DNA sequence: GGGTATTCGCCGTGTACCTCTCCTAGCCC
RNA sequence: GCGGAGAGGUA
DNA sequence: GGGCTAATGACGGCGAATACCC
């Protein structure tokens, strides 16, 4: 095992062997943004694509072209940490290489001038941190992936609710990634209408007209021709027999001398076979049959020239006669089979008012730009740019892939723009489905839903910025002179940076990282939101989209989704799933070669999954990849059933791949109802880091994956040996293997101590390792918030007993023992930030001095001369954090004070001054604190490099005459001034002296740079001189009213803290910590907590046994025997830990770590069965039934019917009563409607809403409602008179009229409506 | 836009204001409370009652001027807490829970100052509030004026609202721990400690139980003196020997005077306790019912704690014959599928057959599990053995009506039935596993679909119901009981709704509390049974049950003659109180609230006709 | 012209509460 | 620093 | 930094405004 694993091994249950290890969990964000930057030649996804899409920018025929070579991302000026500290966006300057070329005005095009620009600057692009977040204003943001309809063509049905007369009317919608939408829909009367993206519905054929297709061409392209020959008389038809399928006979179908189909009998299959084998081609037909058909071509009179019948004209006897006399032997009619082949395009052509191409373009223009007279070239240009301009209309690689796959063409790679064959094929498939030889698509299929991650959205926003600046430059290059300007006055960065900063800062999908728990962070980054741009709104969304689809299997978590209003629209991504090249979702599966289940893994998307029969992971495989059962359980078309051994194409990788990380963390998920599992995961993401997080006694094994993959731990990059350990930094000397040959040095990890997370929780790292321990690459050096030795420790595991204890755990409420507060185990540190800003007013700049009008010296006592609190001072609500004076000059103070009712210690103060004033005290202390540390780090590195150089000088000095007596006793610095015999050796000494100088000079420039960065004014908003930020840290202890939860969906409010003596206790005398209500189990079918309690009791019992054997310190042999018997525990387990291989010191350290209880690992669905828990309980010498007899701590009497006790892992959620609790008597009121403010930040009153009003009306409660309506909130005179009256000790009151009503009157009167309060 | 719409105006700022002297905090159990009180944090109470504090401080002279009173409150010295205790004494506060569905969403309580930052809510009232101690919060308002105080204490106080305004039934019924404790206490066991000993009264029953010389439930003959008010309000003691358990006597200690012993003699589950409270109210009145409810809570909590009821994995017993039932159903499905592949039966017929056989197997396994779990305690008397209704903790929680129904027990220990796919069609193979066992990926996934669909439904339904109830309260707001009696003869003919098989709803509740339009006659003419319009209270309704009246014409609000409102008589009695409606009451809002609360509440709760078969012997 | 369908467009879509960022705009001297 | 958008969460 | 000017992913219900059939 590895070193962090050898420290504390976790007993892992679980029978099937993990073939695929959990991937890097943040792969989504990192890989997408990497694709975004990715200097790459061939334009694929990536900033490169945006540039090549928008450039080259040619003038409005001015013959001055602009070309793009390549771009480079500048090095960020500010690293992540300082950028967060200073409240700026963490970003890189973006530089792009351009050339302006001016070809000769009147010559074959050749540049008369080409000028190359020196890497022009087009704005700042925020960079993503190592962990996958963005620092946008000193706040860590996450860009959530977005699920949305993929570009392409989709054929929907939208039936049932269609005019309530049946008439299922189909529609084909063509959606591009960039460009206007196309829509073809039907109508009750089976007429096919086109609707440009979202306008009125025109007859579809106009678009066919716009494509330069003539009516005859259309009827050719769509309908199957029918030939009518006239030979010596009366209309004989060339007939293809197979066309007759399903047709009542209208005439007598005789052929070759024999009547085959009698007139009136529908043609039967017998007749079909007869006629086919007989080879009947042509049959004479009565004129009544033709009296109804439609004509394909436009038959003109060849003799005189006058047209007679036009393309798509209904035939009448008179027209047939005219045709026969004109001399037309061959008549081309249409095949309209009302069953299969309908007259859809025909009827649209009849309704279609437009005839020529020009009229169609005119109608299009009058739809797009209604009311202005259309000019020919205007319509031509509009329509061309609409769907066929590469620049304006682009589908995608993905859009084209979906388009070609939908229309069953082998070719996958196409052109972005919609070619005409595309549109015609789409309409053909639509009418095809309308006949009924095809299915409509379901939008909810993940094969129809594509994921846009961060980099893609950023690319879109950047392209938009480019199109803005492009229009601008176009105009400026046309109007302005051509040859004078160089290519940097011409290009403006403002629109680019505006669009990019708009997306990253002010966007729906760019939201704060939910940063109070490591799980919270990691799950926030791997999220798939169906909202945002071009996304359905959460409130509007119908159930069908929200409902889980069989396609989500192994792609999206079915159980983890907010239970709020946007349920189902959030859908956290599953464990193993990834994004395709085209942005779809694929999940791993193990290939199955007909008999053996091989080990090569293939990632399958939704469509590919649809075809095959996939076997489940929890399928029994024996030693050679063969299924133990003859009929195994698989799924083929989204439905599971039994298939034979030699039929399964694939198999699930592992049981966990169905569920997200949050859900994968819940033990015994298989025993929890889905609802309560949902709530469990959602809450578990809300747990607050306690002071010392420990570990789950009952985990799932995913804890290490989550902790490591989140950025909260400090992890070794190059393995080595720990050289220095401090509670601020871990310094490791690298191993020679991994040691770089040239300019290697050592590795230094600076840790982060109490800092403020987004949610005001603490982010503190503790060292795991000790001096001299060897570490390997990828081990956990330092524990982040709520993580221990590499494992996720969301909360803490305490001894619970399921019983009702005098109704203090009545409802989901929880009883807790005072021992929990005594051991100080649910006390969290929180951290508030406060800011005092001194701006520049026109009456004079405000000052931060400590001289503050009419404040007692009591308030100043804790303030320094500069007027800022001392670091470490304990403050309370209302104390003055910093001194400020408002200019009038003083007599008034705008000094920041601690908010009311919050009290903690000032741990840190920061000062940011644009003025860069010479003499600010706090600035001096903070600068010295940062500087001395920086100096120490640079000094350490320099000293190591100097020791190496001195060693090299000794290694050269030893050659050419050994001198060891004199040398070793004089100091080392007295070795450069010494000399040697003139040779090459002196040249080497000169080399090393110049290298010494070079190391000095590099140190000096690095130091100068760091000191310039520290000193510089930290760029503030216009008008603001300087800002002072103060961090308070507060230790919040658990108290009645706080919310606690388990991992299984059980919740509760801490109802009472009991003394230790009152709490139930076992025979041995150990009291329980929490007394949890049993009645929450049966109706809320979360059984996972009960099994967790049993297994936790087993694990803590074993841990107790190891503590007992260790406290008496028997001998290594006993410990090894017991721990080995424990780790083995039966068979079929994939552990097989060998205690013997580990050294006795490592085994002693492992026993020390296991003394608190041996940690178990039950995977979610491949979990621990009851019998194994029973065995583990027996090994610990505990009751096999998992219930114990308990004695009442108050009475001392035994409880009848023993109760379940055991350790369960509980969490303290961020819902803290002291944060929730709030009251006001009187305070500030609002401006327009004189009601008191709403909220907690400003005192704020509760909202007596209309439902509450109704409640009061239901009672006869007229006076309570009256005062509540006027005196309590809205009536100004009433409220002040009532305050005075109450103070006077009388409770009478006058009601008056609410001010809000007067505001209403004034506002209605502000319309043209006179509304008066009458009097008589 | 400012006027129209929800967020803008009338709704927002003119019917939905934001009061002063109000607070909010998390709610907590506080079992020790009286029904008419609530635990209120010291600091919140001080903040709310600030101006009262100033007034009282100035009256006693502890502060010269108002600013000194403010400074003294802001230091919070002992005198301030004494003044707070004195002012808070009789001052009642209003407690409200965010979805004020019906008028019981706001109730008045007398506060008791406590440490901590959470409001303590009496358990019994949670049902009225739909309150749960899982992070629910409540707001607390302070009635300021003298008139507000009288209204809160008289009309709105918790103890005055024990009957729901919607239907006459009690609202404050014990919920889960109380009923579990009471059930455990009253159920008997064939053989225990102190079997068959004769006790002189309940007092020595408790002597025996608390000293451990007798089990809390053990069959015994006890002498008890019950009181019955048969005369004109006088109580007559009858004292005899009944055969009961120790526990039933211990419970009998609390029971107020007027009630028959029989009431407690049974198993005493949810229904039994609710009807106990009901009878106590109808016979004795309000105040005894209040005190008796508090006593019920205390004894239930106490003896639930003494019981030590828990839930272990082995407490839910897998029926021994489950595997056989499942294998049989699988063999049958295999046979029917093979007989399908040959093509003698369509797909729909096979679907129906499979679904029906699986349903039958599910019912079979469920019944087998319930038989196994239900009556499994085969404990021995002196000699031979016997069998009785088990003491399985999950079974007592099910049967008592504390938590869970037979269905959830099935989902725990049986097979968790059939599921519905998105479109509503039912999967052919069911989920054979249960939560005691482990589901597998497919079965879990399916149940996930179920749960997700339910949660989405609840949210959509909640919005639709909130709209519907808003419309209702809006339309009927102006309707008030304005006149005492309009004097019309009109009325509606009320019958018992006999839908098909049997009597879904009997006459007595359908007619209870309505005044009659005209006298109804016995089966023999000129035998008037009920005078001209009389309010039909329980006694008249029971009398009608004794006779065989089938249909009764009762005055209805719709036919009421009164202009601009309704008259008391046309409406009837039903209220949180028992008497005829009082002139002035806003019946429109109560009706609208009572009709809308269930619809929203029920969505949260969710989270052939070939031959006729006469059920009873008749013409 | 008069009645019947059919399209068309407006109005509504539960409460209470708690965190965070961001706010008139654009260009040149 | 009254407001209003967007995001998330609680019951 | 300061001063001046001017697009597409709801749905139902209901009642009015044409489409059309005599
Ligand atoms: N989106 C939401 C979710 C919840 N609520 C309200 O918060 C409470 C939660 O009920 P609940 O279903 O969570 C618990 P309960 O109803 O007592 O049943 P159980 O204890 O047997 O499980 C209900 O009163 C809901 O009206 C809401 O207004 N909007
Ligand atoms: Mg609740
Ligand atoms: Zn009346």
């Amino acid at each position: 095992y590895s070193y962090t694993e050898k420290k504390r091994i976790r007993k892992d249950f679980g029978k099937r062997p993990q073939v695929l290890d959990v991937p890097y969990l943040l792969s989504i964000q990192l890989d997408s943004f990497q694709k975004f930057i990715e200097q790459d030649p061939e334009g694929q996804y990536g900033l490169e694509a945006a540039f090549r899409s928008v450039f080259p920018i040619q003038s409005y025929s001015g013959n001055s072209e602009l070309q793009y070579v390549s771009y480079r991302l500048g090095e960020p000026v500010f690293d992540v940490q300082e950028c967060q500290i200073r409240g700026v966006t963490y970003s890189a300057p973006l530089r792009v290489k351009l050339r302006l070329v001016i070809y000769e005005r009147e010559a074959p095009e050749g540049t008369v001038k080409d000028i190359k620009e020196q890497e022009v600057y087009m704005g700042e692009i925020p960079l993503m941190t190592d962990n996958g977040t963005f620092v946008i204003n000193g706040t860590e943001r996450v860009i959530v992936s977005q699920l949305h309809r993929s570009p392409g063509v989709f054929f929907d049905s939208d039936k049932g609710k269609t005019h309530s007369s049946g008439k299922v009317l189909y529609n084909a919608r063509i959606i591009p990634y960039r460009g206007s939408w196309l829509d073809f829909e039907f109508d009750p009367k089976d007429n096919l209408f086109v609707r440009i993206d979202r306008r009125r519905k025109l007859p579809a054929t106009i678009i066919l007209r716009a494509l330069n297709y003539t009516t005859e061409q259309i009827l050719d392209l769509f309908f199957e021709k029918v030939i009518f020959e006239i030979r010596d008389n009366k209309l004989q038809m060339e007939l293809v027999p197979e066309r007759l399928r399903g047709e009542t006979a209208s005439f007598d179908i005789e052929a070759n001398g024999k009547v085959y189909v009698e007139k009136g009998r529908r043609i039967t299959a017998r007749h079909i076979r007869q006629l086919e084998k007989d080879d009947v081609k042509l049959i004479e037909v009565p004129v009544e049959y033709i009296a109804g058909k439609v004509v394909a071509k436009d038959y003109i009179d060849e003799s005189t020239g006058e047209l007679i019948c036009a393309a798509n004209m209904e035939l009448s006897l008179d027209l047939l006669a005219k045709l026969s006399q004109s001399g037309h032997k061959r008549i081309e009619t249409l095949f309209t089979n009302d069953l299969d082949h309908g007259p859809y395009i025909s009827e649209t052509l009849r309704v279609d008012p437009t005839n020529d191409r020009l009229s169609a373009l005119v109608e299009i223009y009058r739809m797009m730009r209604p009311g202005e007279p259309p000019t020919r070239e205007a319509a031509e240009s509009l329509f061309e740019n609409l769907f066929f301009s590469e620049d304006r209309y682009d589908l995608s690689a993905v859009g084209r892939m979906k388009f070609n796959r939908s229309l069953l063409r082998e070719e996958i790679e196409g052109s972005g723009i919609l070619s005409k064959d595309d549109i015609i094929d789409v309409m053909k498939k639509l009418i095809d489905i309308r006949n009924g030889k095809g299915e409509v698509d379901d939008i909810d299929h993940l094969g129809n839903r594509r994921i846009r991650s961060v980099g893609e959205m950023a690319e879109n926003q950047f392209r938009v910025g480019l199109v803005r600046v492009e229009r601008a430059v176009k105009e400026r290059l046309s109007l302005g002179d051509l040859d004078t300007l160089m290519p940097q006055d011409m290009i403006n960065a403002k629109p680019i940076s505006a669009a990019v900063k708009e997306f990253f800062g002010s966007s729906q999908l760019s939201q704060f990282m939910d940063q109070n728990n490591p799980l919270s962070e990691i799950t926030h980054k791997r999220r798939i939101s169906a909202l945002g741009p071009g996304g359905l709104t959460r409130e509007r969304a119908g159930f069908e989209v929200r409902d889980v689809h069989p396609t989500h299997y192994g792609r999206v978590c079915p159980i983890e989704t907010p239970e709020g209003p946007n349920i189902g629209l959030i859908n956290s991504l599953s464990v193993y799933a990834q994004t395709n090249e085209y942005g779809f979702l694929e999940t791993p599966y193990r290939k199955v070669t007909d008999g053996v289940v091989t080990d090569e893994i293939h990632y399958l998307s939704a469509i590919e999954e649809g075809n095959y029969v996939i076997a489940q992971a929890n399928s029994n495989l024996d030693e050679e990849g063969h299924f133990v059962e003859d009929l195994v359980t698989c799924r083929s078309k989204g439905e599971s059933s039994l298939f034979s051994r030699d039929q399964v194409d694939y198999m699930d990788v592992s049981t966990q791949q169905v569920v997200s990380v949050g859900a994968s963390l819940i033990p015994f998920l298989e025993h929890d109802d889905a609802n309560r599992a949902l709530m469990g995961a959602n809450m578990q993401r809300q747990a607050v880091p306690t002071l010392r997080a420990d570990k789950p006694l009952v985990g799932t094994g995913m804890e290490r994956a989550v902790a490591v993959d989140s950025g909260v731990t400090a992890v070794a990059k190059r393995g080595g040996v720990v050289q220095y350990v401090d509670a601020s930094r871990i310094v490791i000397k690298v191993n020679e293997d991994e040691m770089y040959p040239g300019e290697a040095g050592i590795d230094i990890y600076n840790l982060t101590k109490y800092t403020r997370s987004n949610q005001n929780t603490c982010i503190n790292q503790m060292p795991c390792v000790s001096l001299g321990e060897p570490v390997e690459r990828g081990d956990v050096l330092a524990d982040g918030p709520s993580t221990d030795l590499g494992e996720l420790a969301l909360g803490q595991n305490m001894r619970v007993a399921f019983m009702p204890w005098n109704g203090y755990n009545f409802e989901d409420s929880i009883l807790v023992s005072e021992r929990v507060v005594q051991e100080d185990r649910f006390t969290t540190i929180h951290i508030q930030e406060l800011a005092c800003v001194s701006r520049d007013t026109k009456l004079g700049p405000e000052e931060i001095t400590a001289d503050i009008p009419n404040v007692g010296e009591a308030a100043l006592s804790k303030l320094d001369e500069s007027g800022i609190v001392y670091i470490g001072a304990e403050v309370t609500g209302g104390d003055i954090l910093v001194g400020k004076v408002t200019p009038k000059s003083d007599v008034k103070d705008s000094s920041l004070r601690v908010p009311n009712g919050v009290s903690g210690t000032v741990i840190d103060v920061q000062v940011f001054t644009r003025d860069g004033v010479e003499k600010d005290k706090r600035a001096l202390e903070i600068e010295e604190m940062q500087l001395k540390q920086a100096k120490k780090d640079l000094s350490e590195e320099l000293q190591i490099l100097e020791a190496g150089l001195f060693s090299r000088i000794r290694a050269v000095l030893v050659a050419g005459g050994v001198e060891a007596e004199k040398l070793d006793k004089l100091p080392r610095d007295r070795w450069l001034e010494l000399g040697l015999t003139d040779e090459e050796k002196q040249n080497q000494l000169e080399q090393l002296a110049e290298q010494y100088d070079e190391l000095k000079h590099e140190f000096e420039k690095k130091l100068e740079a760091k000191r310039r960065k520290i000193t510089q004014g930290d760029d503030l908003a216009p008008g603001v001189l300087k800002i002072v930020k103060v961090y308070l840290a507060v230790k919040r202890r658990i108290q009645p009213g706080d919310k606690m939860a388990g991992r299984h969906g059980n919740k509760g409010v801490i109802s009472k803290i009991n003394p230790i003596e009152d709490m139930p206790y076992d025979e041995n005398g150990t009291p329980v910590d929490i007394v949890l209500n049993p009645l929450g189990v049966p109706s809320r079918m979360n059984i996972g907590q009960i099994l967790e309690t049993h297994l936790g009791m087993a694990a803590k019992g074993i841990g107790d046994k190891i503590n007992a054997m260790l406290k008496q310190q028997q001998e290594v042999a006993k410990l090894r025997e017991f721990i080995q018997r424990a780790y083995d525990l039966g068979a079929d387990v994939r552990q097989k830990v060998d205690l013997s291989t580990f050294s006795d010191e490592e085994v002693m350290r492992l026993a020390e770590n296991l003394r608190k209880g041996m940690p178990i690992a039950t995977p979610v669905f491949d979990g621990a069965k009851e019998a194994e828990i029973k065995e583990l309980l027996k090994l610990g010498d505990l009751p096999t039934s998992g219930q114990i007899r308990l004695y009442d701590g108050r009475t001392g009497e035994q409880f009848e019917r023993p109760v379940t006790v055991g350790y369960m892992y509980m969490l303290k959620l961020n819902h803290l009563v002291d944060d929730k609790m709030h009251a006001r008597s009187t305070g500030s009121y609002s401006l327009v409607t004189q009601q008191p403010l709403g909220g907690k930040a400003q005192f704020g009153g509760q909202r007596f809403g209309e439902m509450e009003v109704w409640a009061l009306e239901a009672y006869g409660a007229a006076y309570t409602l009256q005062e509540m309506l006027t005196v309590k909130s809205d009536d100004v005179n009433g409220r002040t008179k009532m305050y005075k009256n109450i103070v006077d000790g009388n409770h009478q009151m006058e009601p008056g009229m609410p001010e809000s009503f007067n505001v209403l009157l004034k506002e209605i009167r502000s319309l043209g409506i006179n509304i008066e309060l009458e009097d008589e | 836009d400012m006027i129209k719409g929800k967020q803008g105006r009338f709704r927002q700022n003119l019917l939905g204001k934001r009061v002063d002297y109000s607070g909010r905090s998390v709610i907590t159990v506080g079992p020790y409370l009286r029904l008419h009180q609530c635990g209120l944090p010291k600091k919140m109470a001080l903040e709310l009652f600030k101006p009262f504090i100033y007034g009282k401080l100035e009256l006693r002279g502890l502060a010269t001027t108002i600013k000194a009173a403010k400074k003294m409150v802001e230091r919070e010295e002992a005198v301030v807490w004494d003044i707070l205790d004195e002012v808070i004494r009789e001052h009642p506060v209003l407690l409200n829970r965010a979805p004020t569905l019906h008028r019981l969403g706001i109730q008045a309580f007398e506060p008791v100052l406590i440490e901590g930052k959470a409001i303590q809510l009496h358990p019994l009232v949670c049902a009225a509030y739909n309150a749960d101690f899982d992070g629910d919060q409540m707001a607390v308002h302070v009635p300021l004026t003298l008139e507000a105080q009288l209204e809160a204490r008289a009309l709105m106080m918790s103890t005055n609202n024990i009957l729901s305004p919607a239907n006459g039934e009690p609202i404050i019924v014990p919920s889960q721990d109380v009923v579990l404790g009471l059930y455990y206490m009253t159920r008997d066991c064939v053989n225990a400690k102190g079997e068959g000993m004769v006790l002189t009264g309940p007092k020595e029953a408790e002597r025996l139980y608390r000293s451990g010389l007798a089990s809390l439930h053990a069959r015994v003959k006890v002498r008890i003196t019950e009181y019955e008010k048969d005369a004109n309000g006088e109580l007559v003691a009858k004292t005899s020997l009944k055969d009961t358990t120790v526990g039933r006597a211990i419970l009998w200690m609390i029971v107020p005077k007027g009630l028959p012993y029989s009431i407690v003699n049974q198993a005493l589950g949810k229904k039994a306790i609710s009807k106990m409270l009901n009878t106590c109210y109808r016979i004795l009145g309000l105040k005894p019912t209040v005190i008796f409810a508090d006593q019920i809570m205390y004894t239930g909590f106490a003896y639930a704690a003494r019981s030590g009821a828990s839930v272990g994995i082995d407490d839910m017993v897998i029926p021994e014959k489950k595997h056989e039932i499942i294998s049989e159903a699988e063999a049958e499905v295999a046979e029917i599928q093979e007989q399908f592949q040959s093509g003698l039966v369509t797909a729909g017929e096979r679907y129906n057959k499979v679904i029906d056989i699986w349903a039958a197997a599910n019912d079979r396994v469920s019944k087998a599990m319930m038989d196994n779990l239900q009556t499994e305690t085969v404990i021995n008397r002196d000699g031979q053995e016997e069998k009785q209704v088990s003491f399985n903790s999950i079974y007592m929680m099910a049967d008592s009506g504390a938590r869970g129904s037979a269905a959830q027990i099935r989902q725990l220990a049986g097979m968790r039935g059939l599921m519905a796919k998105p479109d509503g069609s039912i999967i052919e193979t069911p989920i054979t596993a249960n939560f005691r066992e482990g589901l597998n990926v497919l079965q879990y996934f399916i149940s996930t679909h179920g749960a997700r669909k339910g949660l989405a439904d609840t949210a959509l339904k909640t919005a639709n119901s909130g709209y519907l109830t808003r419309r209702l309260v809006d339309v009927a707001q102006d309707l008030v009981v304005t006149e005492d009696d309009c004097g019309t003869h009109e009325g509606i003919m009320m019958t018992p709704v006999i839908e098909g098989g049997d009597v879904k709803e009997p006459l007595r509740d359908r007619v209870l509390g309505r005044v009659t339009a005209e006298d109804v006659l016995k089966p023999g003419t000129a035998d008037i049974l009920v005078p001209r319009n009389t309010l039909l209270h329980e006694q008249w309704c029971d009398l009608l049950e004794e006779n065989s009246v089938d249909a009764v014409k009762v005055r209805s609000v719709v036919s009421c003659d009164t202009d601009f409102g309704v008259c008391a008589h046309c409406y009837g009695r039903d209220l949180a109180r028992g008497h005829i409606i009082n002139k002035g009451e806003a019946i429109g809002v109560i009706a609208a609230q009572s009709i809308g609360e269930p619809g929203t509440q029920l969505t949260m709760r969710t989270f052939a006709e070939s031959s006729i078969q006469v059920k009873n012997k008749g013409s």
